[PDB]
């Protein structure tokens, strides 16, 4: 199922929506694989996330250009870090509107990311306000609240048995949490569920550094969440 | 150096 294209793997997990996946290689640790989407809608695609680089989110989008051939009309980035927002300056040569969550703008600069070109702001439910989300299509954006980071956002795809757990998800066969330094381990747990409780049609659960996985995913991350309240 | 999971 898996196409190389230079140093990146793209994945069909639907009929219009893909899978990209770009590797670093730290010296001694090895190759740490970051996921995002390419979701194709009508005449336009729609990417989640960047690749760790510039150099690497521009191989998305000369992909999209060869396999899918429509404009990229909107990026959104899931927070800031790099794995998710490394490649934000390739976005933007590319003249992509880019759109974050308002504070992971605020954060990037100190996070040493560009910011995106527009702010996402939610309601109390955790639901973006649509105003600030304008012709997003079938890209459902929810902030389920803090947890991996206090800015991590969450993306359903309407029509589609795929929710995008970003780095707020493990896969249900994880053994930890991973670095528990810029984490809110008091809402984590309950942030996880709202996750789940905002997409429950979906049963293929999309996250950064695991393979798509179910909703075991969800219900294990917040359950490993509640041995640290 | 903030590399998603690995924290250097
Ligand atoms: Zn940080
Ligand atoms: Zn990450
Ligand atoms: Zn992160």
């Amino acid at each position: 199922g898996d196409q190389r294209f230079g140093d990146l793997v793209f994945r069909q997990l639907a009929p219009n929506v893909w899978q990209h996946t770009s590797y670093l290689d730290m010296p001694g640790f090895g190759a740490v694989a970051s996921n995002g989407l390419i979701v194709r809608d009508g005449g336009r695609v729609l990417v989640v996330d960047t690749a760790w680089t510039d150099d690497q989110t521009a191989q998305i989008l000369n992909w999209i250009k060869q396999e899918i051939n429509l404009p990229v009309a909107l990026a959104v980035v899931t927070h800031a870090h790099q794995d998710k927002m490394g490649g934000m300056d390739a976005l933007h040569a590319a003249g992509i509107a880019t759109y974050a969550n308002a504070l992971s703008n605020q954060l990037a600069p100190q996070e040493g990311m560009v910011a995106a070109q527009h702010s996402l702001t939610f309601a109390a439910n955790g639901w973006v306000e649509p105003a600030t989300a304008p012709n997003f299509g079938p890209l459902k954006v929810f902030y389920p609240g803090p947890g991996h980071t206090s800015d991590n956002i969450t993306v359903g795809i309407d029509g589609t048995d795929i929710a995008f757990g970003g780095c707020l998800i493990k896969d249900s066969k994880a053994k930890s949490l991973g670095n528990l330094g810029d984490a809110d381990t008091e809402h984590y747990a309950a942030s996880a569920r709202a996750f789940g409780a905002a997409f429950p049609k979906a049963s293929m659960i999309v996250m950064s550094h695991s393979a798509p996985d179910s909703r075991a995913a969800i219900t294990h991350t917040a359950r490993m969440a509640d041995k640290l309240r | 150096x903030x590399l998603x999971p690995i924290p250097e």
